[PDB]
RNA sequence: CCGACUUACCAACCCGAUGCAAACUGCGAAUACCGGAGAAUGUUAUCACGGGAGACACACGGCGGGUGCUAACGUCCGUC
RNA sequence: UCCUCCUAAAGAGUAACGGAGGAGCACGAAGGUUGGCUAAUCCUGGUCGGACAUCAGGAGGUUAGUGCAAUGGCAUAAGCC
RNA sequence: UGCCUGGCGGCCGUAGCGCGGUGGUCCCACCUGACCCCAUGCCGAACUCAGAAGUGAAACGCCGUAGCGCCGAUGGUAGUGUGGGGUCUCCCCAUGCGAGAGUAGGGAACUGCCAGGCAU
């Protein structure tokens, strides 16, 4: 709740001044945070998608959801039904703990990492990432990991356009080049 | 030779061809051919008469065809009895009634569009006239 | 969201008016609470009561609770009793039947309300 | 949140290199020693190099002299 | 000014319009502003010499029924299928 | 890699205008069909049961259609 | 032999060696009840990931879906857990 | 008696979209927290509970605007029941029925019951 108490105490006094706000209402407010990993191996072994899981429920303590397949699809091999990803969505006290401690732990440890972009927001004010690497997260030790699979992170918040959001990243202070 | 790429079904029926017309007025050139019989027209019959209408007018200007064969009409094979099933289709008719438009021409001169329009009745079978824009 | 409510409480009350019984509506809100006993053809009303009535809310202490949603209850079935409705229907009106819904539905059963 | 299918979630400190100690809840279990904090990595300090640094002109003047 | 002279229908229907033009002439509506619309028996020589101006669908129309003048303008006109005649010709009171 | 261009050519979505469809209707008759009331008329002309048959090879004309060549004193369906 | 549309002339019905397609099954759950939910498609952004797997929004509003061929219906859903 | 708000309705676009403003005494919505009643194929996102610190930003209700949707004349046209005809794979006459499309135009809903707040 560390992040939280930051935003309430000197984010919104921030972008209340930067935008003309009249209520606090207006400010925009960190919705959720979602994480993704879309495992396409899993048709050879179901386990390759169980140790993912176990993967992205050791970075948050939620035990992920197995995903399924909206519909039946012929150039990936694969029929409606087949579980190929693992979901995880935080909101509350543990969004703000992952918020921090990503951006205080792992965005610093990416490999030669030198910011990252701007231009993310898909014109409405959420933010989406992608890592290449899991590993980064201190909760993976390296002499038991079996495969390197990423994941994919989106915050949606309450933000109407792309500069409001990273206005309310760059007041979170989160890496922009 | 006028023929649509594809079909729902490939043998209709024959219908009648009962009632006036709807694209009476020249709505897109400024001279047009407009029919006075009731008959129908085929889609070798219509290329024969834009063929004509582009050699006199020395492909000159621009033309609209208003009319498209979409009627499957068949025949049967010969010295075959009755019955037996339908016949193959072999060609396409448009359906024409009074008052339809079957030429529409821009840009050229009335005196040559004329003539023009009379080489394309003088190979259609059913009779037309030709006739103008008109503001509303 | 509160489309979703009036969906899911539309074939209730659709079962209810082909049924063509007095059907006793209720209507929840984290403030206050509502219920009132309507007639089959649905257009006119005979025993209403709220938390918001100042009579019954000098009362309780949180108009949004359990012991509010009782009192409510009692409220409506003894003004439904002076009138003589006994046989009438539930309507949950799309709300889940738990906690002050069901609070309410036993207070009327208490008080003497055949459903 | 469900009370026996989620991994247990306790606090726990990551002491940095730099000296920046801090507190979060995670679920390794034993305290954590880190190397590059947000406080000691050069892009959030503002220290990051580039790779052009001039070209050929200035490497031809200092190494060559009429 | 094109001026025309027009005649009242006592008669409405598919028949007196048919007996209408086959005695060289037609109806016609006119319709507009406040006032109840009237139909109108018209000449067909006397508009078709008239209507092939152009100046006939953008200018006004002084129609003089029982021996007064109204300021019409020409909405819209239907024309025979295969045949340079006329059959019905709505105006608007303006 | 990335591409900078125009170009005897074709053209997706959408927009504006013009048409067509028995197996297309956001439109929709006239006729026809069910039921009720009413005056008049019709040898109960209506129904139910019983006795006795005959017949199930139709044709032509009008209107509404299919198959044929929008051919047949051709053939197949509805009404008179 | 049985089912859907047209021919079938706006009640029903109505033929041809007429025009177009199907069936001789399946399910102890794919049935009943209760509780809850709404897509096809396209656009934008994101690691392997590509026109299309998974994830976030936005447009769209049944243009999807019905265990199966077609027709008539289905949002109170007859569709989805 | 008026104004506003909530619920249950009547009719189902002249009732619906879109643009611009307004509303927080009360109601309503947003909102705070969660060991508990209760739940997430993970997550107080949804359901539900305990509350009223704050805000009318969003939704919601209201207002005016014709950029759309919608309704829609009169007349005319096609068609058609009956009886006659022609130049009869199509039309006409006499008498009745009378479309659809389109034009002028209308149009930013109306209303019943039970409740709450403010004036009377
Ligand atoms: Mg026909
Ligand atoms: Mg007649
Ligand atoms: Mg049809
Ligand atoms: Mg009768
Ligand atoms: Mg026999
Ligand atoms: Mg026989
Ligand atoms: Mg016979
Ligand atoms: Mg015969
Ligand atoms: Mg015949
Ligand atoms: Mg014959
Ligand atoms: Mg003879
Ligand atoms: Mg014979
Ligand atoms: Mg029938
Ligand atoms: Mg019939
Ligand atoms: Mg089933
Ligand atoms: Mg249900
Ligand atoms: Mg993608
Ligand atoms: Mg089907
Ligand atoms: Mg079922
Ligand atoms: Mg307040
Ligand atoms: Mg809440
Ligand atoms: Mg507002
Ligand atoms: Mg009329
Ligand atoms: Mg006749
Ligand atoms: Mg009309
Ligand atoms: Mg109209
Ligand atoms: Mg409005
Ligand atoms: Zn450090």
């Amino acid at each position: 709740a560390k992040l939280h108490d930051y935003y309430k105490d000197e984010v919104v006094k921030k972008l209340m001044t930067e935008f003309n706000y009249n209520s606090v209402m207006q400010v925009p407010r960190v919705e959720k945070i979602t994480l993704n990993m879309g495992v396409g191996e899993a048709i050879a072994d179901k386990k390759l998608l169980d140790n993912a899981a176990a993967d992205l429920a050791a970075i948050s303590g939620q035990k992920p959801l197995i995903t399924k397949a909206r519909k039946s699809v012929a150039g990936f091999k694969i029929r409606q039904g087949y579980p190929i990803g693992c979901k995880v969505t935080l909101r509350g006290e543990r969004m703000w703990e992952f918020f921090e401690r990503l951006i205080t732990i792992a965005v610093p440890r990416i490999r030669d990492f030198r910011g990252l972009s701007a231009k993310s927001f898909d014109g409405r004010g959420n933010y989406s990432m992608g890592v290449r690497e899991q590993i980064i997260f201190p909760e993976i030790d390296y002499d038991k990991v079996d495969r390197v699979r990423g994941l994919d992170i989106t915050i949606t918040t309450t933000a109407k356009s792309d500069e409001e959001g990273r206005a309310l990243l760059a007041a979170f202070d989160f890496p922009f080049r | 030779m006028l023929q649509p790429k594809r079909t729902k079904f490939r043998k209709m029926h024959k219908g009648r061809n009962r009632g006036l017309a709807q694209g009476t007025d020249v709505s897109f050139g400024s001279f047009g051919l407009k029919a006075v019989g009731r008959g129908r027209l085929t889609a070798r019959q219509i290329e024969a008469a834009r063929r004509a209408m582009t050699r006199a007018v020395k492909r000159q200007g621009k033309i609209w065809i208003r009319v498209f064969p979409d009627k499957p009409i068949t025949e049967k094979p010969l010295a075959v009895r009755m019955g037996k099933g339908k016949g193959n289709v072999e060609y396409w008719v448009a359906l024409i009634q009074p008052g339809k438009v079957l030429y529409e021409m821009d840009g050229v001169p009335e005196e040559l569009a004329r003539e023009a329009f009379k080489l394309a009745a003088a190979k259609l079978p059913i009779k037309t006239t030709f006739v103008t824009k008109t503001v509303m | 969201k509160k489309s979703a409510r009036i969906r899911r409480a539309t074939r209730a009350r659709r079962k209810l008016q082909e049924l063509g019984a007095t059907r006793l509506v209720v209507h929840r809100t984290p403030r206050h609470i509502y219920a009132q006993v309507i007639a089959p053809n649905g257009s006119e009303v005979l025993v209403a009561a709220s938390t918001v009535e100042k009579a019954i809310a000098e009362q309780l202490k949180y108009t949004g609770n359990k012991d509010a949603a009782a009192a409510v209850g009692k409220a409506v079935a003894e003004r439904a009793l002076e009138k003589g409705i006994k046989d009438v229907s539930f309507d949950r009106s799309g709300f889940q039947y738990h906690g002050r819904v069901q609070a309410l539905a036993d207070a009327a059963r208490e008080a003497g309300l055949q459903f | 949140m469900k009370k026996d299918i989620h991994p247990k979630y306790e606090e726990i400190t990551a002491s940095c290199s730099c000296g920046n100690v801090m507190k979060i809840r995670s679920t390794v279990g034993h305290d954590l020693n880190l190397d590059v904090c947000s406080k000691c990595h050069p892009f959030f300090t503002g220290k990051q190099r580039d790779v052009a640094t001039g070209g050929r002109v200035d490497r031809f003047n200092k190494r060559f002299n009429i | 000014m094109f001026t025309i002279n027009a005649e009242v229908r006592k008669e409405q229907g598919k028949g007196a319009s048919r007996r209408l033009r086959a005695a060289n002439k037609f109806p016609a509506i006119i319709y507009g502003g406040k006032e109840a619309p009237l139909a109108i028996e018209l000449d067909h020589d006397k508009v078709m010499n008239m209507q092939a101006k152009a100046e006939f669908y953008s200018e006004v129309l002084t129609i003089v029924v029982d021996g007064k003048e109204i300021k019409v303008k020409a909405q819209d006109v239907q024309r025979h299928p295969y045949k340079p005649k006329l059959q019905h010709i709505d105006f608007v009171r303006a």
